[PDB]
């Protein structure tokens, strides 16, 4: 069977016929391990990322690229490739950038490079269309294709998932990324210090600093959140038994 | 001239100004990341530049390829415009199951290249889902997506092997079985820089 012809055919993506689309203890001990959420309201052009501490072992960026609203402020690559990530990311730690489907998958590498990583792995969330499959698309001008998935990539700095996340296509103006993107993290036991840029409320998360613009409230204040991480738990990779 | 037709030869060496212009190049290369690899300043020194006029590129990728693959098409002149996936299933459509993640896909990138006329854009989608048949075998709906994209018109594979060989495609490879051209064009230009039948340097 060749699915690119039935989804000419058909309008139902390849995807949609993927099937199937205890590492239970971990995901038990990444619970235990998880500081209290903490949230921070914040204009991320206007505000000094400095501010935010300790250096991070995990940055997620997510920044709102025009591209998500197609039928629907929004940061350009300029933007982002000018955020200091390297001035609070620690001397090893990880990125995960969400690329989007366009030009991204070039800059984002450049903004990766950029801020001191090599890319590691390419996480690509595919969307199913099986509650829609009529419905076309509206294409990109130097699209060759229609675009029906997203990249996220990992960045590596100093010294049992797949990379493929598959969801059905949310509705027209929802910008949501999967949360499954928070269980691949989170079960590469990376440390425990965990920042997500362009959070928002929906997206706060034990084990996780969330820091954004629509955020409605905060309670973030850098003395507690670093004491989460002070002696003896300096070092600990979110995967293992607390310290007594 | 319509049926498939290949070329054995180091594609390091071959005068690729014998072949013309074409409206799609694929490139599967053996990237220095049993076969023979290009180091990546041979990659670089493709002569990848006087293949095509205007068209478009598909560039497989993997491992730290993925970032070289993009210095290569853009040394070559091609602007990335999208990037197709393969998802690997087994025959009932599971996915097969980078020193972090396993590996559900493969890449192959998009270039274009001028202001390509007449093609149709946005007929298929970037995600491919197939069985893996053998061992760095591409899958075959890639030429059925080509070919509906530009049909009828001249494609070119470079690092083929005898099981790519298309109709519409001249395949080259350092594999496939001696020399076998039927467009007439072709055949002067390469009687012409090869009148002995050989390849050197
Ligand atoms: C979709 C994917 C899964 C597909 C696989 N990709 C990775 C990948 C794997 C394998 C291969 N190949 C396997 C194979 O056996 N042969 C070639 C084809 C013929 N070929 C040459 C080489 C040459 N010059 C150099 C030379 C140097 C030294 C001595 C001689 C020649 N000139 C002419 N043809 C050597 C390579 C293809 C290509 N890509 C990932 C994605």
């Amino acid at each position: 069977n060749d699915y690119c012809q039935h989804f000419v055919d058909t309008g139902h993506r390849p995807q949609n016929f993927i099937r199937d689309v205890l590492i239970r203890l971990k995901d038990e001990l990444i619970a235990k391990s998880n500081t209290p959420p903490m949230y921070l309201q914040a204009d991320i052009e206007a505000f000094d990322i400095r501010e935010l501490t300790p250096k991070f072992d995990v940055i997620l960026l997510e920044p709102p690229l025009e591209e998500y609203y197609r039928e629907t402020k929004c940061w350009t690559w300029d933007d982002i490739m000018k955020l200091e990530i390297d001035e609070i990311a620690a001397p090893r730690s990880f990125i995960f950038l969400w690329c989007g489907s366009g030009e991204g998958l070039d800059l984002g590498r450049v903004c990766l490079r950029k801020w001191g990583y090599r890319r590691c792995e390419d996480i690509c969330w595919i969307k199913t269309n099986k509650n829609n499959p009529g419905k076309t698309k509206t294409l990109d001008p130097k699209a060759v294709f229609q675009r029906t998935k997203e990249h996220c990539l990992m960045g590596i700095k100093g010294t049992v998932d797949i990379d493929l996340i598959i969801t059905e296509e949310p509705e027209i103006g929802n910008i949501e990324k999967p949360v499954e993107i928070f269980h691949i993290i989170e079960h590469f036991c990376l440390g425990r210090r965990r920042l997500h840029l362009f959070g928002r409320d929906s997206t706060i998360r034990p084990g996780w600093l969330t820091v954004g613009p629509t955020l409605t409230n905060s309670n973030y204040n850098a003395e507690t959140y670093a004491s989460y991480f002070s002696a003896p738990n300096s070092y600990l990779t979110g995967c293992t038994e607390e310290i007594e | 001239l319509f049926p498939p037709q290949w070329i054995c030869c180091d594609i390091r060496y071959l005068d690729v100004s014998i072949l013309g212009k074409f409206a799609v190049v694929m490139a599967d290369p053996p990237w220095d990341i049993p076969y023979g690899t290009l180091t990546d300043d041979e990659m670089r020194r493709l002569n990848i530049p006087v293949l095509q006029d205007d068209g478009f590129l598909f560039l497989w990728v993997t491992g730290r390829a993925m970032e070289l693959g993009r210095e290569c098409l853009n040394l070559w002149g091609y602007e990335r415009v999208d990037e197709i996936i393969w998802v690997k299933t087994n025959q009932l459509q599971r996915i097969i199951r980078g020193h972090w993640l396993n590996h559900g896909k493969e890449h192959c990138l998009v270039g274009v290249k001028g202001n390509p006329q007449g093609f149709n854009q946005g007929l298929d989608c970037d995600v491919i889902v197939a069985e893996v048949r053998s061992t760095s075998h591409k899958p075959d709906e890639i030429y059925g997506m080509i070919e509906r994209l530009s049909p009828g018109t001249r494609k070119i594979e470079l690092f083929g092997r005898p099981h790519n060989v298309q109709p519409n495609w001249i395949t080259l490879g350092n594999q496939l079985d001696g020399i076998h051209l039927l467009d007439p064009d072709v055949v002067a230009r390469f009687k012409q820089r090869y009148p002995d039948g050989i390849i050197s340097k």
